[PDB]
């Protein structure tokens, strides 16, 4: 059960690359592309995401797309870079200038039919492609504007698969222009609608995070990836390793979507680490539970404690107590119980690995559908109007063709999720 | 902090109950329906038994005994005495009662027993020397109700002349531990006894609604232990404990150990307990005599706080620890 | 001799077949390769293991059972286990991607794929029987597999052996071992489509066993392979009738006949004593009494439920091991006086007792202890439906907000069918409930 | 009280004990709910490209 894993834009390609260095040391896969492992755990479902390849080499079946080919000279310059296929590389030349319009509409449209030549090329290898799983900023052009267009014209072509992505949302904390409410708004729009799964990592969250938990008085890039590579290896841990559960991207869509539109979901991690920072302690069951559900631990800056959890999935790695977990998880909802919906029963469900991540000896990766959520979206909704109020900005949408209707539209379906989300709140 | 949550409104008892347990700081109450509780104090009509005990990681306790409405409906509880060995039927402490349907030939046969000796024979539902106009009555009404042998020589306090029965609280808590409230009350007519008038209501039924002389003699129509003992021993050269309670306690010991193997919680995936009203009558020669099970009591309001916070003790916290006894344990 | 065909359907399923036919082999003396040296007869005969085995003119023994899943892995793992030469591969049928815990994907848009596949491997064993009596289904409520594939496979049995019965053994849900939010709805949609066409059922609650096994055997965290290896001593224990000599539930007619006197209320309960850890030094062996009493106490039951507060209907004992009936009705008459048995009106207030004398089987290195006698009770009470309770209200929490819907909806199934398989639960808990008052 | 119908054999007895005496669908309309999924899942699928295509 195959996934083709497509990474977009200056932002979609440095977590993406930064997520398949951090899988393939855990998979135990070189730069190079050979297996110099140990256990046959990490070669049991491989399949799931890399190609084989003659020599037996493991080839991630990643498609790296972008309309400047900056960021993917840097990919290809990077650690890891020499494992992906050549082929894979799609790249323009004019950029998309931080332009959603740019990306959906015109540069990108040159260069759409391109990418979908790879993917089909990747997909009709695929025994059982389950779905994709995109990375790509929302606040940008190429990620943005392209990366949706990409997901309308996948699913076009693949109606009956999963379609999966890692969104990273807008922060005035950490913000290239003033634009990125209006590609945001535009984006999630397209989100709505086409994705069954998407993970909001928030840069806002990731933000915070390395300023106040983490002690990092000016956060880089490369602090905040650190954080989504973490993130990205423990929501997939199901998808890539042997388990009780043998976890694929529908039944986690079945279980944690009982609303096709609220499908957006809250990460967290624990413990939480900074780069180079060793934690030489290890956490205790107890406080793997209680960090991950701490509001501190989200990527998506959003207070739990302000909506309700429609549905949890919290996944354990390392060696440790099942006795224990569950202990510790049902301690969570008994002693909290208002904040988790009464309308769907047992909806907090628990997976356990054995194989730890590189530098910890146990770990939480905690996966929440809330209707806090609606917090991020109000907030780039009002830095939407703040400007559209105004018409503000726009000429750079308005010469590449689209019109103010289309703004307005895209600010009605984000305003009418947040009061669906409002609505099950209340329920 | 333990959960609980309240399915009852109107229990006055456990209205008290929940917020004595509020008041400690431990417990927190939950929305109706939440299934994540530690307690339940119940509805009275088709409590869920069968949700109960499901929850992994909770340890679920509940405030009624499941089967124990066979002790606490007048139909079920003769139907109880006249089956169970151990208790029929020359069980000498209830009334002789029968049950009767309307759309009753064994009842004839004391009753014309009664007759060709010219006895006493009054019964009641409603009270009345003749069967017919109990049974006219019985029909006219469109229910199962039981008819009883009438206590004609009651024990009457003075001054007044005036007829009473004791109310007992006893809890059951989770192990079949058997409690009795030390503190009873007794509850009085104010109206003297009248051998001569049937229909002539309030003389008869002691029942503290239905007085509506109200007050007359004790505040509330209501005697309580400390005073009907004294009067025992100025009026009659006796204590309390030893001419009734000796047989309150035998009758109540005796109830609940029949209905033991039927409703006990010991080896369930729920546990449960339940106060009880246990309504005795006193003859003229201090013979006591049980009327009736109540499975839903109130309580009197003098005792209210002090029972319930025992209904904490005893029944709660047993099983759900925190972080001088007014119950008599009677042993089997 | 008349043979029977078992049918195993999702990961719930075929496990546990694993587990019940790893035990058969060791009951009857099967090995691994399918050789059985104690059988004389070459090649074939009437025996009553050939009721559950087939014979080639090799000696093989061939289990007569097909296994079904939508996905490869689960029946991958017996196409290489310790019992692989055991199964002809076309008894081993598996698809390329599962029904995602969604019944509808497993009712229509997959099954209608593969349903014409495991007919006809059905058939080919059927045709090598000169008598079938029916077939014996297990499965999982909750998985979309086990339950949305199997009503489908349980309404083309009664199209195409419309003579023959068919008796379930039913994973119910339990959320300590589950991972499934949508497994009330699954249950109730299979429930409702299945319930006309299965004659009698064993449902088997994950929330029981697991408890056993906490409580008896000392694990402190079950697993599938506990659970499976004490629900298939229970499996072999309700089966061992059809494959031993006896006179006792010989064809499977009778035990529609002995537990099930009104056609839907086919749920009978089943208890099962003693369950004794191997990991025990010392342990004193339990008495026909004290086993028979076991019978009674909820803690034993495959579903959790009081029957003192329901009415029996029929009522077998199923006994392994040195028991003889003087102890048994001895043990019977202490019971009654102590113990709260009320039959309905309408039937007589009795056991049913079997009586094997070979112990029960243990699977080497296995759990269980050895044990010189055991019992399974195997009793039709009202009590169960309080399984039924639990369950529906689960439902009802969901479908009031339509939780969860649009995925049936987007196989193909209509909003309407929730409330047609809620509407036949409702009728089912209320034919509970006359019976039982 | 009452023990009756005692069957013996080599591997063990049954009998039977009284404490007290008392006081489907065809092929073809499977076949067609199976198609009337499949239409609708067709049309919800007609109504997808429809949308796209716009
Ligand atoms: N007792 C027992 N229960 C199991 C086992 N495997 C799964 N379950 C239970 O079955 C339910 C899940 O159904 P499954 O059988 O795993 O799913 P499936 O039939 O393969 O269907 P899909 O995977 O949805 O296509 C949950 O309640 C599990 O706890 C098992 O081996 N033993
Ligand atoms: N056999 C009898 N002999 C004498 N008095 C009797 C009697 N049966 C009932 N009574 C009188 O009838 C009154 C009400 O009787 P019942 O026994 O019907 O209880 P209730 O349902 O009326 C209220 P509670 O449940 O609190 O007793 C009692 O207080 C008692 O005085
Ligand atoms: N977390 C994270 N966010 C980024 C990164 N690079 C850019 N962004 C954010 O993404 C938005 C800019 O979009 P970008 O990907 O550079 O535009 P694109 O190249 O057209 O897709 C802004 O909100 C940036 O803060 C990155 O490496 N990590
Ligand atoms: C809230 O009910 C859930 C949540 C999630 C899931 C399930 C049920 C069932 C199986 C798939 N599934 C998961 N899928 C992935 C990719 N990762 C995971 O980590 N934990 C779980 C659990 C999990
Ligand atoms: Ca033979
Ligand atoms: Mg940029
Ligand atoms: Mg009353
Ligand atoms: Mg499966």
């Amino acid at each position: 059960r195959e996934i083709v894993h497509i990474q977009a834009g200056q932002c979609g390609n440095q977590i993406g690359a930064k997520f398949w260095e951090v899988i393939s040391d855990e998979h135990g896969i070189d730069p190079t592309g050979s297996y110099h492992g140990d256990s046959d755990l990490q070669l049991e479902r491989i399949n799931v995401y890399y190609n084989e390849a003659t020599g037996n080499k493991y080839v991630p079946r990643a498609i790296l797309v972008d309309l400047e080919p900056g960021t993917m000279d840097s990919v290809r310059s990077g650690p890891f870079g020499q494992i992906f296929r050549p082929d894979n590389f799609v790249f323009g030349q004019s950029g998309a200038g931080n332009n959603w319009a740019k990306g959906h509409y015109t540069e990108g449209a040159e260069l759409v039919d391109s990418v979908l030549d790879v993917v089909r090329k990747e997909s009709e290898s695929c025994d059982c492609l389950q779905g994709f799983q995109l990375t790509h900023s929302l606040g940008g052009g190429t990620g943005s504007g392209m990366g949706t267009l990409l997901i309308s014209k996948i699913r076009e072509e693949y109606p009956d698969r999963i379609m999966n992505t890692f969104s990273v949302m807008p922060s005035p904390k950490v913000s290239d222009t003033v634009v990125e409410p209006y590609n945001a708004t535009l984006s999630v729009h397209q989100l709505v609608e086409n994705t069954d799964e998407t993970y909001c990592i928030d840069n806002e969250a990731l933000y915070d995070i390395c300023f106040r938990t983490l002690k990092l008085t000016t956060p880089t890039y490369g602090d905040l990836n650190h954080l989504v590579s973490a993130t990205m290896s423990g929501v997939t841990t199901c998808l890539r390793f042997p388990g009780q559960l043998n976890a694929d991207l529908r039944k986690l869509a079945v279980n944690m979507v009982p609303f096709p539109r609220l499908h957006f979901f809250m990460p967290g991690f624990a413990p939480l680490t900074s780069r180079g920072s060793q934690q030489y302690r290890a956490l205790t069951v107890p406080e793997l539970t209680q960090q991950m559900f701490d509001s501190k631990n989200m990527m998506a800056a959003c207070d739990p404690r302000h909506g309700r959890y429609l549905t949890v999935a919290a996944i354990f790695r390392g060696r440790m107590s099942m006795k224990e977990v569950d202990e510790q998880m049902l301690n969570v909802q008994n002693k909290n119980s208002s904040y988790f919906v009464e309308w769907i029963p047992n909806n907090v469900k628990t997976a356990v690995c054995d194989i730890p991540p590189r530098g910890l000896k146990m770990s939480a990766t905690f996966i929440g559908n809330s209707t806090a959520i609606q917090e991020l979206f109000k907030r780039i909704s009002e830095q939407f109007t703040a400007m559209f109020r105004r018409k503000a900005f726009l000429h750079w949408y308005t010469g590449e063709g689209m019109d103010e209707m289309e703004f307005t539209e895209a600010e009605s379906n984000m305003n009418d999720l947040v009061s669906e989300y409002q609505q099950y709140q209340d329920a | 902090m333990y959960t609980f949550v309240v399915r009852d409104e109107n229990s006055s008892v456990y209205a008290e109950v929940s917020r004595l347990l509020l008041a400690t700081g431990q417990w927190k109450r939950l929305r109706k329906d939440n299934p994540r509780f530690n307690l339940m104090l119940g509805e009275r009509n088709r409590l869920p038994f069968g949700r109960l005990g499901h929850e992994p990681g909770l340890v679920q306790l509940v405030n009624y005994y499941r089967g124990a409405d066979k002790l606490c409906r007048k139909a079920s509880l003769v139907k109880l005495i006249k089956t169970s060995p151990e208790l029929s039927e020359s069980c000498t402490w209830f009334p002789e009662s029968y049950v009767i349907y309307p759309t009753r030939e064994v009842f004839l046969a004391a009753y014309n027993r009664r007759r060709e000796g010219r006895e006493g024979n009054v019964w009641i539902a409603l009270i009345s020397s003749e069967a017919s106009e109990l049974l006219d009555f019985i029909d006219e009404q469109g229910q199962v109700h039981v008819i009883q042998k009438y206590l004609e020589k009651p024990l009457l306090l003075e001054p007044g002349h005036r007829k009473f029965d004791i109310r007992s609280w006893v809890l059951v808590d989770h192990l079949y531990n058997i409690y009795l409230y030390r503190e009873g009350v007794l509850r009085t007519s104010s109206e003297p006894y009248n051998s001569a008038n049937f229909q002539d209501k309030t003389c008869h039924l002691t029942n503290h609604c239905i007085q509506k002389n109200y007050g007359r003699y004790e505040e509330g129509n209501e005697m309580f232990f400390e005073e009907f003992n004294q009067y025992l021993m100025d009026a009659l050269n006796t204590t309390l404990e030893n001419s009734i309670l000796l047989q309150i306690k035998h009758i109540i010991r005796s109830c609940l150990m029949c209905i033991e193997p039927a409703i006990s919680t010991k080896h369930l995936h729920y546990q449960s307990f339940q106060l009880f009203g246990f309504d005795f009558m006193v003859d003229e020669e201090l013979k006591v005599w049980l009327i009736e099970v109540n499975g839903a009591p109130a309580c009197a309001q003098k005792l209210y706080a002090e029972l319930c916070q025992g209904i904490v003790d005893v029944a709660i916290s047993s099983v759900f620890p925190l972080a001088t006894s007014i119950f008599i344990k009677l042993h089997h | 001799m008349r043979e029977c065909i078992s049918i195993h359907v999702g990961q719930a399923g075929v496990q546990i077949g694993n587990a019940c036919w790893e035990l058969y082999c060791l009951e009857h003396g099967i090995q691994p390769d399918g050789q059985m040296p104690s059988d004389k007869t070459i090649g074939g005969g009437d025996d009553s293991f050939n009721t559950f085995f087939s014979e080639t003119g090799a000696g093989k023994h061939v289990p007569r059972a097909v296994f079904v899943d939508l996905e490869p892995t689960v029946i991958d793992e017996v196409r290489t286990g310790t019992y692989r030469q055991l199964f002809h591969p076309e008894q081993l049928i598996t698809g390329k991607e599962d029904a995602a815990n969604n019944y509808a994907r497993g009712h229509y848009t997959i099954g209608k794929e593969i349903i014409d596949l495991v007919l006809d491997r059905i058939r080919k064993l059927a045709d090598q029987c000169t008598g079938l009596q029916g077939f014996l289904v297990f499965h999982s409520f909750g998985g979309g597999t086990g339950s949305g594939f199997t009503s489908l496979l349980m309404e083309r049995l009664s199209v195409d052996y419309g003579k023959k019965s068919k008796l379930e053994f039913s994973i119910y849900p339990a959320p300590q071992v589950s991972t499934a939010v949508v497994e009330p709805y699954n249950s109730i949609l299979t429930t409702h489509t299945t319930l006309e066409h299965s004659d009698c059922a064993f449902m088997v609650d994950n929330e029981a066993i697991y408890d056993i096994c906490r409580r008896n055997l000392d694990i402190e965290r079950p697993t599938y392979t506990n659970l499976n290896r004490l629900i298939s001593q229970i499996v072999s224990s309700i089966t061992a009738s059809l494959r031993f000599d006896g006179a006792l539930n010989v064809d499977l007619t009778e035990f529609q006949t002995n537990l099930v006197p009104y056609p839907r209320i086919h749920f009978p309960l089943a208890t099962y004593a003693p369950v004794i850890s191997a990991e025990k030094a010392y342990h004193e062996q339990l008495s026909v009494a004290e086993i028979t009493n076991a019978c009674f106490e909820p803690a034993n039951q495959m579903v959790k439920c009081d029957p003192r507060h329901g009415k029996y209907m029929a009522c077998c004992l199923l006994y392994r091991g040195d028991v003889v009936p003087k102890d048994v009705n001895a043990a019977i008459a202490t019971i009654k006086t102590k113990r709260s048995i009320q039959f309905v009106d309408w039937c007589p207030t009795g056991f049913k007792v079997g009586i094997n004398y070979q112990p029960p089987t243990v699977v080497p290195g296995g759990d269980l202890a050895k044990v010189q006698r055991a019992v399974c009770m195997l009793s039709n009470t009202t009590a169960i439906a309080e399984a039924w309770a639990r369950l529906d209200h689960k439902f009802d929490l969901m479908y009031a907000k339509r939780a969860f819907v649009h995925w049936y909806v987007g196989e193909g199934m209509e909003e309407g069918e929730f409330s047609e398989a809620r509407e036949d639960m409702a009728a089912l808990e209320k034919d509970y409930e006359e019976v039982g008052v | 009280m009452e023990v009756i119908e005692l069957n013996k054999c080599t591997s063990g007895q049954s009998f039977e004990v009284i404490l007290k005496p008392p006081s489907d669908p065809s092929l073809e309309e499977i076949q067609k709910k199976l198609e009337a999924a499949e239409e609708r899942r067709k049309y919800q699928e007609a109504e997808l490209l429809k949308h796209l295509a716009e």
